[PDB]
């Protein structure tokens, strides 16, 4: 008659199950953390994408820094015995590297905060993740205690007293 | 060439920050399913069902009123006092 | 290696400089406490 | 052990790290106390049932 | 033996190597103490069973 009813029509058997599962959170409750486990490992692997990359710049600057050391050493050796003219160019070439080192080096400093904080984020998330997973069983145990606490007495009323006991004490009246 | 690789150098960081962004967001966008309020109502309202249904017990078997509980503890006080006095009287 | 080493680095967080500081400091105390005790035996 | 021989500076950090655990212990420990009533009463419930 | 006749320099390394073993002994030795309770109690369990 309408989509909400026709979506219901195609899912009358499923709408009930969807309502039941959301009414009884056993599957979704368990698999959301399992699904959340997927993003944790995805974050685990995704986070690694940050870790290897940033230092890979660190090695690159070291090679350029060593090359700057080579130009520094070549300039140091070139300027010997008053041959400053030759060493002037070598120092000029070094300045090209020096620009590369300074810009790349500082990029790590802020990236340390990104890895430092995100590691702190996961450090906080993981404890909260397991902490939430710690108390779910208690409520679930209290839930089954609740179901048990309720099936025990909801069934207990079948023959307690009054019309319930009338099932036999009225037969006693018979 | 230096600019080409330099652009190719930082794309992974943003992509890594992007997957960190997707990860940073799937982590919490999903986290809101059962945090608090109506989210926690998924079980603490079922906890309220305990008491909606416990009242059926409470109503079906009216809880021992403070008077009968007062009688129970008072009877226990008399039971212990009457007994212990009698019990210690045996030795005397 | 380092993309995958970070998995190790992340899985077993590397001993922080504090614990490494504790380790070497404990070693410094371990050697100093021992060597002082060891040489004290002869005395 | 860290604070020995007046090396309080080193021990200051270690105590700071401890406070992180102390928060965990205090919160988790009290949770048992109320849970004792749950098991204690439910055992009493079944004992009566 | 190494530290004899004032040759403490040679003996310093040997003591350092020893500390590596000392860590192994202390950790493994205590593991037995609790394991004694496991065997002691389980033997008591079977003794009662």
């Amino acid at each position: 008659m309408e989509l909400f009813n026709r979506v219901g029509r195609v899912l009358k058997s499923q709408l009930t199950h969807w309502q039941q599962q959301q009414e009884a959170p056993e599957d979704l409750l368990e698999r959301l953390l399992g699904e959340m486990e997927l993003e944790l490992i995805e974050l685990r692997r995704a986070l690694a994408q940050t870790i290897a990359t940033f230092k890979s710049t660190e090695r690159q600057r070291d090679a350029q820094q060593l090359i700057a050391q080579r130009w520094y050493e070549k300039a140091q050796a070139a300027l010997d015995r008053g041959n400053e003219q030759l060493a002037r160019e070598a120092l000029g070439q070094r300045q090209s590297y020096q620009s590369h080192t300074e810009a790349l080096g500082k990029s790590l400093g802020e990236q340390r905060a990104l890895v430092e904080q995100v590691r702190g984020q996961l450090q906080k998330l993981e404890r909260k993740y397991l902490e939430l997973k710690s108390q779910k069983n208690l409520y679930l145990a209290r839930l089954k205690s609740a179901i048990a606490a309720q099936k025990i007495e909801e069934i207990a009323g079948n023959l307690d007293n009054a019309s319930a006991s009338s099932l036999f004490e009225r037969i006693e009246t018979k | 060439e230096r600019k080409y690789l330099e652009l190719k150098s930082q794309k992974n960081l943003y992509l890594a920050r992007l997957k960190s962004a997707i990860a940073a967001q799937k982590i919490e966008e999903i986290a809101g399913n059962l945090d608090n309020a109506s989210a926690s109502s998924l079980f603490e309202r079922i906890e309220t069902k305990i008491l909606e249904l416990e009242a059926e017990r409470e109503l079906l078997n009216p809880p021992p009123s403070p008077l009968d509980k007062k009688f129970e503890q008072w009877e226990e006080q008399q039971a212990v006092e009457a007994t212990l006095a009698a019990m210690k009287a045996r030795r005397s």
